[PDB]
RNA sequence: CGGGACCGAGGACCGCGCUCUGCAAGGAUGCUGGCGUAAUGGUCACCAGCGACCCGUCUUGAAACACGGACCAAGGAGUCAAGGUUUUGCGCGAGUGUUUGGGUGUAAAACCCGCACGCGUAAUGAAAGUGAACGUAGGUGAGAGCUUCGGCGCAUCAUCGAC
RNA sequence: UAACUGAACGUGGGCGAAUGUCGACACUAGUGGGCCAUUUUUGGUAAGCAGAACUGGCGAUGCGGGAUGAACCGAA
């Protein structure tokens, strides 16, 4: 963050009950700062106010997790993409399984992680191998 | 009994203000509610108030003569005309008591 | 009441799998490859595979 | 370290007072619509 | 060696009453050889001590017996206990463990009928059109210290 | 016996196809790279004694709870960064399909209602896994084998 | 296709099967010999091979140190009363508790009886005092069970209300 | 909100990575500023060493190997 005005965008931004919003204290506005803690932390949307939201923090004490609602202004929240892979996603998957059921065919529509490659051929012509030491020759010299 | 004990299983293992000479006597005020004052009637005559065979006669109560000095109201009461003598009485168990058709009767 | 090996027990193995019968009697562990001249290895991949 | 229980609905306990009663009469006025 | 729990639940009674260690043994055939889960929840009940066998008023049966629940057949695996608070007693069919004299007497003088568990096994024995109902458990000056 | 005929000439085929991609790739003058391996089967080889918690927990969840227990493994990225951490205890590789018939004939037990079931009948196969149309002793090989949808 | 070792669990039939008059197919039978007793088996004593520090207690994280032990028989150390609390069994149940006492008796037993009283059924406040239904004893989401398959919804939990 | 323009909550209708597979009470405990070691880290010493974090082991534990053995290896 650069030292001098805050941008204007900051203010435009709407929050609404159930957004998941990301924490970040802007250093420049001292109102609405919330602790040392809950800086950089994760949390929903609970109150919209004139200029603060309310974020649901889960913090740690002992063995225990404790619900902790922070009033923060909009100065040092930020919309998090956290479900932004989880909104495209569950829209892309309506969209393609209604087409899919429309045409008949039935389709994998749930993401794969990452499988081994098949069998595949590469060409020798003009991509002749290099044969090479266990050091470089031109080093040696 | 001793042998079901665990010591034979481990045979082998080893505010506010004072009241001077207070009478317990003075504050003997026992409260009965208006949901319990018809089972003070005897069942039969009970039975026979509550199935309507009596209707030009109503029952009188005196609540002393069963050990009680104060009427409290909860709970609610059939529409039946009942004199209720007590000592003491409540706002509301005097206002269910006349809705209910009948009368408190203070006495000492 | 006892467990018993198909690979030595050939009646369990009949019982688990009806085709093994027919594949002893047609040998279908001993199939031959097909049949027709071999091409021989180009001389690039033996220059390769000598290839200092 | 467990993740705790979380309600289904959470209170208007911690919501500003005018949204909360404005809240309160828009239930009420659902409630009247489904009990006709 | 191998890197890796017994029940916590009852599967006896602990009384030695002989009638009902008979009840147990006529619901233990009935919920083995009935599909019903009413057999095995009545079983589970008879199996359970008494502070898990809160009684249940007529007050209490005359709050359920509403709303389309007048010609049920209700069923209480624990004391069924008289209410003086309540004047008039709704007719009502009830099978229980025990009936407390006045609760009786008040049920037959309503016109109603009390019924034992073999009764209710008799004539249902796959607890069709009844109503098993269950009194306050945190009912007690124990549980409200805890 | 349709079934394990057509499986039978299944094997044949797919290995005498990669010899002849192999060899019309040599003979081309390219070269042909085979498809990496799809089944792997881990055995836990080293002892229940000072292992860390994190080694414990994925060889818990690989379900090798003792020495000498071997599991087949669908090979994927998600899988295999848990077997590289879980490396020091176990030796994994590819097999073949004698590997796989023979341990699923010798040694072949199933879970039926948490009980282990020895493969006997092909009635237990498909009471337990007729669903997925799984009913013998051979489909369950080949699903093993050719890592199938189930 | 041979050579060897260990094992024979179960006890009418059922089942899966095959090479289908039968079978190696949900666990050993058939033939034969000697002996019919200390022969097998067992107990004790001793030799042989291998293994094997003296028990308590204390210490601390532990060992050592320290302490006790000549041997044997008998005795020898978490008991009873009162008052709480939780749980188990039982009787009665908005009541409950005969046994202070009285009557009676085959006489310290058993049987019977009731007034009072204790606890519970109403709480709250220092006290004076006051004292628990707007509603099928409320609404919402669950919830076993039941259902005419529309729903009714015990216990209990979360929440908003009422006194 | 200039506006059924939005905000929540309802009415009705339609429809998702891998691998493995409980919760709440009641009552009663013993231990809760111990030893050793790997790794990481902060201070130092002539050399020693002193501290913190995680993990494993021991105290509570037998077995095979280190000829022998609290801390080693294998294995419970």
């Amino acid at each position: 963050r650069k030292h001098g005005q805050i941008p204007l965008s900051t203010y435009l931004r709407t929050y609404r009950v159930g957004d998941i919003v990301d924490i970040k204290v802007n250093g420049a506005v001292q109102k609405g700062m919330p602790h040392k803690f809950y800086h950089g932390k994760t949390g929903v949307v609970y109150n919209v106010t004139k200029s603060a939201v309310g974020v649901i923090v889960y913090k740690r004490v002992k063995h225990r997790y404790i619900e902790k609602r922070i009033n923060v202004r909009i100065e040092h929240v930020k919309p998090s993409r956290s479900r932004e892979d989880f909104l495209r996603r569950v829209k892309e998957n309506a969209e393609l399984k209604k087409k899919a059921k429309a045409e008949g065919v039935p389709v994998q529509l749930k993401r794969q992680p990452a499988m081994p490659r098949e069998a595949h051929t590469v060409s020798i012509a003009d991509n002749k191998p290099v044969t090479l030491a266990p050091v470089a020759y031109e080093t040696t010299i | 009994p001793t042998r079901f004990s665990k010591t034979r299983k481990h045979r082998g293992h080893v505010v506010g203000m004072r009241h001077f000479h207070l009478l317990r006597n003075h504050y003997w005020r026992p409260s009965i509610n208006i949901d319990k004052l018809w089972s003070l009637v005897p069942s039969d005559v009970r039975e026979q108030y509550l199935s309507g065979q009596k209707k030009d006669t109503a029952p009188v109560i005196d609540l002393l003569s069963h050990g009680y000095a104060k009427l409290l109201g909860k709970g609610r009461l059939p529409e039946i005309p009942v004199v209720v003598r007590a000592r003491y009485v409540s706002a509301e168990a005097e206002r269910k008591v006349k809705e209910a058709g009948g009368v408190v009767e203070l006495v000492a | 009441v006892q467990k018993k090996n198909p690979l030595r027990n050939k009646q369990i193995m009949l019982r688990l799998n009806p085709y093994a019968s027919t594949f002893a009697k047609e040998k279908l562990g001993e199939v031959k490859a097909e049949e027709g001249k071999p091409p021989k290895v180009p001389a690039s991949f033996k220059e390769l595979l000598h290839e200092a | 370290i467990k993740k705790p229980k979380t309600q289904r609905y959470p209170s208007l306990k911690g919501t500003d007072p005018k949204f909360r009663r404005n809240h309160r009469h828009a239930l009420h006025g659902t409630a009247k619509a489904l009990k006709e | 060696g191998i890197d890796l729990v017994r029940s916590s639940h009852r599967k006896a009674p602990k009384s030695d009453n002989v009638y009902l260690k008979l009840l147990v043994k006529l619901y233990r055939f009935l919920a083995r050889r009935t599909e019903a889960p009413f057999n095995k929840v009545v079983l589970r009940r008879l199996f359970m001590s008494r502070i898990n066998r809160p009684p249940v008023s007529l007050s209490r049966i005359a709050r359920n017996l509403k709303n389309g629940n007048e010609k049920k057949t209700v069923v209480v695996v624990a004391t069924v206990t008289d209410d003086n608070r309540l004047l008039q007693v709704p007719k009502m069919e009830v099978a229980a463990l025990r009936f407390t004299a006045k609760a009786r007497a008040r049920i037959e003088a309503a016109g109603g009928r009390t019924l034992t568990l073999d009764q209710l096994a008799l004539e249902k024995p796959t607890g069709a059109n009844t109503l098993l109902l269950r009194g306050p458990k945190n009912a007690r000056e124990a549980v409200k210290h805890f | 016996f349709k079934r394990a005929e057509k499986y039978v000439k299944e094997y044949r085929e797919q290995e005498r196809e990669k010899i002849r991609l192999a060899r019309i790739a040599k003979q081309q003058g390219s070269f042909h790279i085979p498809a990496e391996a799809k089944l792997v089967f881990v055995i836990r080889i080293k002892g229940i004694n000072k292992i860390p918690p994190k080694p414990r927990k994925i060889l818990q969840l690989l379900r090798l709870r003792q020495i000498n227990n071997g599991v087949f493994v669908k090979v994927t990225k998600a899988t295999a960064e848990m077997i590289k951490i879980v490396e020091p205890w176990v030796a994994y590789g590819y097999p073949n399909l004698k590997s796989v018939r023979e341990l699923i004939y010798k040694r072949g037990y199933g879970k039926v209602n948490g009980q282990r079931i020895p493969l006997t009948d092909n009635a237990i196969i498909e009471e337990n896994l007729g669903k997925y149309g799984i009913i013998c002793i051979e489909d369950l090989i080949h699903e093993i084998f050719t890592v199938g949808p189930n």
